[PDB]
């Protein structure tokens, strides 16, 4: 989740 | 406004290359690794913790020669919070001439997207090195594939991929060679 797809 | 400032003179006939963080370069998480290569405290709604950081093999090897090769830029969907200073402790030779995080991104139908046509260079000398294909759903013929990387000691792929960025390095479109 530190550069995630989507918010 | 475009993402980048004119190219400096050292970096100005060179082709541009986008550079994948997470999955990419490095592996991170916050559930705790033994034997990380950095940790990085990081604060997420006023609590910091831990994020530990891990290599993927040949990296060094792979910014040294691309930092070379190219005008390397890292382009990032995480925050600056967490990756500045992950890059700070990978890019020992200067390799990335800028950084673009989050907030550079495009949001396009859920997913967040690095749109080449915003850094301000000829797209004919840009490349993209990413490991999600939805990152440059707006340029896939500008992009060179990389496996998504966790922990995998055995991986070779940034090794592998230095003979086809030394070719890519030194065309004059990069569309000759990825066909566009
Ligand atoms: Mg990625």
């Amino acid at each position: 989740d530190l550069s995630p797809p989507s918010p | 406004q475009y993402l980048l400032p004119e190219a400096k003179a050292q970096d100005s006939d060179k082709i541009c290359v986008v550079i994948n963080l997470d999955e990419t370069l490095v592996h991170s998480s916050f559930k705790p690794v033994n034997n990380a290569d950095f940790i990085i405290p990081v604060e997420i709604d006023g609590v910091v913790h831990q994020v530990y950081v891990l290599k993927r093999p040949h990296v060094d090897e792979f910014l040294q020669r691309m930092g070379e090769l190219f005008e390397c830029v890292l382009f990032t969907a995480s925050l600056a919070k967490y990756a500045d200073p992950v890059a700070d402790l990978l890019d020992k030779w200067g390799a990335f001439r800028a950084r673009l995080f989050r907030e550079s991104c495009v949001f396009h139908r859920g997913n967040y997207v690095k749109d080449l046509s915003r850094l301000g260079r000829d797209l004919r000398r840009v490349l993209i090195l990413d490991n999600s294909p939805a990152s440059y759903v707006f340029h896939p013929d500008n992009a060179v594939p990389v496996a998504s990387w966790f922990d995998n000691m055995s991986d070779t792929e940034l090794h592998d991929l230095l003979p086809f960025f030394e070719q890519l390095s030194r065309v004059d479109d990069v569309y000759s060679v990825l066909r566009q």
